[PDB]
């Protein structure tokens, strides 16, 4: 299927796709024509996923001198796996359709948790412990060990893959994690090392978002080699708070006596190291004097001499130094309070810690654990933890904050104080990508309107478009929920979302709903207090036992296996008979993790607008930067990101294989006309006032209409 | 259960003809009749085969000198 | 509090684990299918059609002339009660709860004696229960006729042979089954 | 696959009771003035088509069976023609 896209025919495997889709790679075109970054949205995943691959792909094959490499990025390794099998379809249509093979490698990275191979280290299955025995077995020690050839548990697979897989890159196709785990298998090679290497000679390659916006992992994929080449976010819409959170970095009292347990342990290794020999350690104090990895990103990290701490009694007497002042500022019993500069001056003053030699903790910290031969950095995390908040603090803040809370969070209040250095933009965080690639799309499905992203991330827009789904028949149904069968108004107000009519209203349409919608449906609230509440009302009531004899129900909590066991049980519900109802938190992990398709989640309820508690630091911090600094109101840019994490979870319910959903917002705030306005163009645009305002039973009455319209073939 | 037995009794009310048939072929022993066979609350209940804790419960703690109603309360009070 | 969602969770968990036990159309010859069971000079079509259209000359006759009272009438004695085309019981009462105790009998006698008696069955537990079942058919044998001479003695008139036939149409059966099956052997 | 089936034909008494043969119908059964029959039943029967009630085979008539040879002559559609096309024939034929 050739097609006439704007600057040449592209060939493409289906032969027929929606006209939406052109419109899409035409328009995507403009950023590789314009040499600019860009943003647009488009509802579908594989067919925006596959015509974008088709697009760049046809242009890189036009165009292989300004574009040497594409770069994609997606939420999630599950996504990302089957992203990567849509790519080597295409390239099999690709290859069938030229008759002959060419000289194209795309492949796919992970973390050394799920990419390795290594017998020892597979019966583990935390990330830190596989990470923590990988560094160990690739250690330069271990390394060395094994060069002596001594009885030495070693990665034979990276020795091989040293030695042979460095000397012969791998030539050409496509290679899954799974298919890349096989291959190293097969070739006896280290999977993620030879991935890594493997970028060095590809022209596609696959990790997610904190690949790179970490710039440990992100500059070892981000090289300078890539000066021309173009990334792509597909599903980023959130970019501005993985960004945050991905620099943002929380001590803890625990934190604390872990480090000083950790110091304790490096005290000991000095000891053992000063009765055995020091003097062979000191060959890295020439380079430290003559002058895992650091968050601190390209433009900001430096190789400058790390300043008075040029021995390990001096290096662990500044930790100790510092240790102390901040398990003191971190023991003090007082409100809540942001010392951006006040805690590095204050520092300066309380234990007189200078920013200089400060700058350089991290550093040396790499450099002595390295010289200290330790066995792992499993165990020292937090300590290389405090050691990198510690430069990072004192290099610069212009972008966070220093809040101490006396209580751990999600409680209100426990006696283990925490202390949090805050981030609170994405822009200066971010800036490396769009300074150093030729162009930035910024491609998303349930993203809230364009113009708010120029403000939070410091970028100028080639593209801003939004597209909506195409189709023969309506696939998707919107519908707003504004007033209850009661009479009364359903919207979720903070002095009237504890009102128990709404709370009925709620679970009165969830029973009917839950009654007329066939298979999986799934609710998602505001918080687990109101959820609870919500629940055990219920139970008080008729309510819930009405619900659960009419369809099984499933709860989610803050426990991952406990929420993947009741998540598999649901769906296990949802194939037999017995079909289950799955209720959630919008701002839980799971709503974040699972995606949702034909009989798994096929009506989607939003109970209320999903504000977050307005009272925590973590919102204020945040919002009032936004507004001092990228002057956007508190009650925008605090209803924007209500209404894109509510379509966020809501949208999901439409993710490809053309297969209908249902998505019901049960507060007349949705229908106000700002938040209309917020809400995506395709939601929008198929939102109307037939659906704008339906009272409960209203909208059990379209849904069971809209289910029997949908279930004959198109 | 005596149900080979039962079945007499069951078919004794069913249907009379059948059950007299049944009869008069070994009262006036027409045919070897033995071959014959050869050829041919819920609340409780309901959570004692749901819950394995009230499952084990019930069986143990069978009630006895009670109220079945008791043991109704002792499991959702 | 959380043990209330714990448990609904538990038990739609138990609830489930409970649910969980451990070609075209072909023809060669369809002119067949024209006919079923149906089964299966020239002169005389031409001087037929000839003098027929001469017989077509007179048309819009004389009713009187048509027909005739002594004609209609032979039609109507014909078609009386006592005419050429004209073609036109529970008297024993105890007689017909013993002919449903015998219906019922022969019936269920033999749904059995019949179950595997069509089909050859060359094996020993199909054999034997065909010998069996004539064992059977014999012990009926014995009984029936009793019951006959009941109703034969009862009632000597108005005979009701039909459910005997049944029996005799069994040893028919039978003695054609047990000679074919010799010969067979 | 092939089915052995019986074709039975429906018999009655000869003249108004007379020479008629007293049963009851296998269908509180009343008594059959007429009826099929089963060559190895033997047992009379008032409708048709029915499986044996003994031996288990299908007792039909010969147009039962006529009534799904048009399954198996499936008619031919006839073209369309909306506009009169000049046909003289006013008359639907
Ligand atoms: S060197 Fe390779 S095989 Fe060995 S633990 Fe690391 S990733 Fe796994
Ligand atoms: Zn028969």
């Amino acid at each position: 299927m050739k097609l006439n896209v704007d600057g040449l025919l592209v060939y493409f495997p289906y032969d027929y796709i929606y006209p939406e889709q052109f419109s899409y790679m035409r328009e995507l075109k403009r950023t590789l024509d314009a040499k600019g970054h860009g943003v647009l949205e488009m509802p579908s995943g594989t067919g925006k996923t596959v015509s974008l691959l088709a697009l760049i792909m046809a242009y890189q094959r036009a165009y292989p001198l300004e574009v040497t490499k594409l770069i994609y990025c997606s939420r999630t390794v599950p996504e990302i796996e089957k992203v990567i099998e849509e790519l080597r379809k295409l390239l099999n249509f690709y290859e069938k359709q030229e008759g002959e093979k060419l000289p194209f490698l795309g492949l796919a990275l992970s973390s050394r948790k799920n990419l390795c191979i290594h017998p020892e280290v597979t019966p583990l299955r935390f990330g830190k412990d596989v990470d923590g025995k990988c560094h160990s077995l690739t250690a330069s020690y271990v390394r060395a060990q094994y060069q002596h050839d001594t009885s030495l548990p070693h990665c034979r697979f990276y020795e091989e893959f040293d030695a042979h897989g460095r000397e012969v890159p791998l030539p050409a196709g496509i290679y899954n994690l799974d298919d890349l785990k096989a291959l190293g298998r097969r070739q006896g090679w280290c999977p993620y090392f030879l991935a890594r290497y493997s970028i060095l000679h590809a022209n596609v390659v696959v990790y997610s978002y904190h690949y790179l916006l970490d710039p440990k992992i992100a500059d070892l994929v981000s090289k300078e080699l890539a000066r021309k080449a173009v990334v792509v976010f597909d599903e980023a819409h959130n970019i501005d708070n993985v960004c945050i959170d991905s620099m943002s970095v929380n001590l803890t009292r625990r934190t604390l006596d872990r480090c000083q347990g950790n110091l304790e342990t490096l005290q000991k290794t000095v000891l053992r190291i000063k009765e055995t020999d020091e003097q062979r350690l000191r060959d890295e104090y020439r380079r430290l004097v003559e002058g895992a990895n650091p968050v601190l990103p390209d433009e900001v990290l430096q190789e400058a001499v790390p300043g008075s701490i040029r021995t390990a009694e001096h290096f662990l007497g500044f930790l100790r130094r510092l240790l102390e002042y901040v398990k003191w500022r971190l023991r003090v019993q007082h409100v809540v309070q942001e010392s951006p500069p006040a805690f590095l001056s204050g520092l300066a003053q309380r234990v007189c810690i200078q920013r200089k030699p400060l700058r350089f903790c991290a550093e040396r910290l790499r450099s002595l654990l390295h010289t200290l031969e330790i066995t792992d950095l499993a165990d020292f995390s937090p300590l290389t933890l405090l050691a990198n908040f510690a430069t990072l603090v004192s290099t610069y803040a212009k972008g966070f904050t220093i809040i101490i809370e006396p209580f751990d969070d999600r409680t209100p209040t426990i006696a283990n104080p925490i202390l949090h250095f805050s981030c609170m933009d994405a822009s200066l965080a971010i800036k490396p990508v769009f300074e150093r690639f030729q162009s930035v799309i910024i491609t998303s499905g349930t993203l809230s309107p364009l113009d708010i992203y120029p403000k939070i991330l410091d970028f100028h827009p080639v593209t801003m478009a939004t597209f909506t789904m195409t189709l023969a028949r309506v696939c998707l149904c919107p519908m707003i929920i504004g007033r209850g069968n009661d009479q009364v108004a359903i919207s979720s107000k903070f002095e009237t979302r504890e009102d128990i009519a709404v709370i009925r209203n709620y679970g009165n349409l969830l029973l009917e709903m839950s009654a007329v919608v066939p298979d999986g449906i799934v609710a998602f609230f505001t918080s687990y207090q109101y959820m609870e509440s919500t629940v055990a009302s219920w139970y008080e009531q008729g309510i819930l036992e009405n619900i659960q004899r009419n369809k099984l129900l499933f709860i989610e909590t803050q426990d991952g296996a406990e929420t993947s066991v009741a998540l598999e049980k649901y769906q296990e519900a949802c194939e037999n008979g017995r079909g289950a109802i799955l209720l959630s938190v919008a701002r839980g992990k799971v709503s974040e993790g699972i995606d949702f398709v034909h009989h798994y989640g096929r009506a989607v309820i939003m109970f209320g607008v999903p504000y977050v508690y307005t009272q925590s630091r973590i919102l204020k911090a945040r919002l009032e930067y936004l507004r001092d600094q990228f002057q956007i109101r508190e009650n925008d840019f605090l209803t924007f990101d209500a209404m894109r994490h509510a379509a966020q979870c809501v949208g999901r319910a439409i993710r490809g294989k053309t297969d209908y959903g249902l998505m019901v917002f049960a507060d007349k705030r949705f229908a106000r006309g700002d938040k209309r306005g917020k809400l995506p163009r395709w939601i929008q645009e198929h939102l109307t006032d037939a659906n704008l305002n339906l009272t409960v039973d209203e909208g059990v009455q379209v849904a069971k209409y809209f289910l029997r319209q949908m279930a004959q073939p198109f | 259960a005596n149900k080979e037995l039962e079945e007499k009794n069951r078919m004794l009310q069913e249907d009379p003809v059948l059950f007299q048939l049944y009869k008069d072929l070994v009262v006036s022993q027409v045919i070897s009749a033995e071959e014959f066979w050869a050829n041919r609350s819920d609340i409780i209940e309901s959570i004692f085969r749901t819950y394995p804790a009230v499952k084990m419960k019930y069986a143990e703690n069978v009630p006895h000198n009670m109220t079945e109603k008791e043991f109704w309360t002792r499991f959702f009070q | 509090n959380a043990a209330i969602i714990k448990r609904f969770n538990h038990h739609s968990a138990m609830v489930l684990a409970a649910g969980l036990r451990k070609i075209a159309l072909n023809l060669k010859k369809s002119d067949r299918y024209y006919h079923g069971p149906t089964p299966i000079t020239s002169q005389d079509i031409i001087n037929s059609f000839q003098s027929i259209r001469q017989e077509m000359e007179a048309y819009t006759p004389k009713l009187t002339q048509v027909l005739s009272s002594s004609a209609a009438s032979s039609t109507i004695t014909a078609l009386s009660p006592g005419g050429a085309l004209m073609q036109g019981q529970m008297v024993p009462n105890d007689i017909q709860s013993e002919l449903k105790h015998l219906y019922v009998a022969v019936g269920e006698l033999l749904r059995h004696f019949w179950s595997c008696f069509p089909v050859n069955t060359p094996f020993l537990e199909e054999k034997v229960v065909k010998m069996k079942s004539n064992l059977e058919r014999f012990q009926v044998t014995k009984l029936c006729p009793f019951q006959e001479k009941i109703r034969r003695q009862y009632l000597s008139t108005n005979l009701v042979s039909h459910i005997e036939e049944m029996l005799q149409t069994a040893y028919n059966k039978l003695h054609t089954w047990q000679s074919r099956r010799l010969m067979k052997k | 696959s092939l089915i052995r089936m019986g074709f039975p034909q429906h018999t009655i008494a000869s003249l108004s009771d007379q020479d008629a043969k007293p049963s009851f119908s296998m269908a509180e059964p009343g008594l059959t003035l007429g009826g099929y029959f089963c060559p190895q039943c033997r047992a009379k029967y008032c409708e048709l088509p029915v499986e044996c009630k003994i031996c288990g085979l299908t007792l039909v008539s010969a147009p039962h069976l006529a009534r799904s040879y048009h399954h198996l002559f499936p008619l031919d559609a006839f073209q369309e023609i909306p506009l009169e096309e000049y046909n003289g024939e006013r008359f639907c034929y």
